[PDB]
């Protein structure tokens, strides 16, 4: 659980990559516009690191599961005073790659959303509203999928 | 004249020459990559789950 605090050192990064974009082709004021900004960062941060841990925790045993065997066979290569390995480096051979692949696909996420929202939909909208919605949306969207 | 004429215009000196010189005359793309890399990674989903 303590793990967590790399979740937090993760989930925050990507929430405010577009500002450069924005302060180059929307020109937002990035005075006025931290207001929003700090917000959008902390709430994604948030509810992003609690999907990592969702996602990895509801999925990490497939890996066991599948590769146990393997990794069982090379712990032997290398039944009390033989099962200790299994506690000490087996349950993290499955956990390393979850993690891995849990924020690996939650970051491949993100970026879609972000980009349709405001290059296809909120084109047509004040950058004001184009930064508000298109972040808002793709917060609360994501954070509800990964709940699924 | 020379000109009406077709003789040789290059025979008429001009007054002075300028040279000028003249060196010449991506949402969907980032929509296309994240969209194809994040299908890819639906079916590395697919594949782990699988």
């Amino acid at each position: 659980a303590k793990s967590s605090a790399l979740f937090f050192g993760n989930a925050f990064i990507v929430s405010a990559i577009p500002i450069w974009l924005y302060w180059r082709i929307w020109h937002m004021d990035l005075i006025q516009s931290a207001v929003l900004y700090s917000v959008m960062t902390l709430v994604s941060t948030y509810l992003v690191a609690f999907a990592y841990k969702n996602v990895k925790f509801v999925l990490k045993h497939k890996v066991a599961q599948k590769r146990e065997d393997a990794v069982s066979k090379e712990v032997t290569r290398k039944r009390k005073e033989k099962d200790e390995r299994i506690l000490w480096k087996k349950n993290e051979v499955a956990d390393y790659e979850a993690t891995t692949f849990s924020i690996f696909y939650n970051n491949t996420l993100f970026l879609v959303v972000v980009i349709v929202a405001s290059f296809f939909i909120l084109k047509n909208f004040n950058p004001t509203v184009n930064y508000i919605l298109s972040i808002s949306a793709s917060s609360g969207l994501i954070a509800l999928l990964s709940t699924g | 004249k020379a000109q009406r004429n077709n003789e040789d215009i290059s025979i008429i000196p001009p007054l002075f020459t300028v040279s000028v010189d003249h060196r010449g005359t991506t949402e969907v793309l980032a929509a296309a990559i994240g969209l194809v890399i994040y299908y890819l990674a639906f079916s590395a989903k697919s594949h782990i789950q699988a």
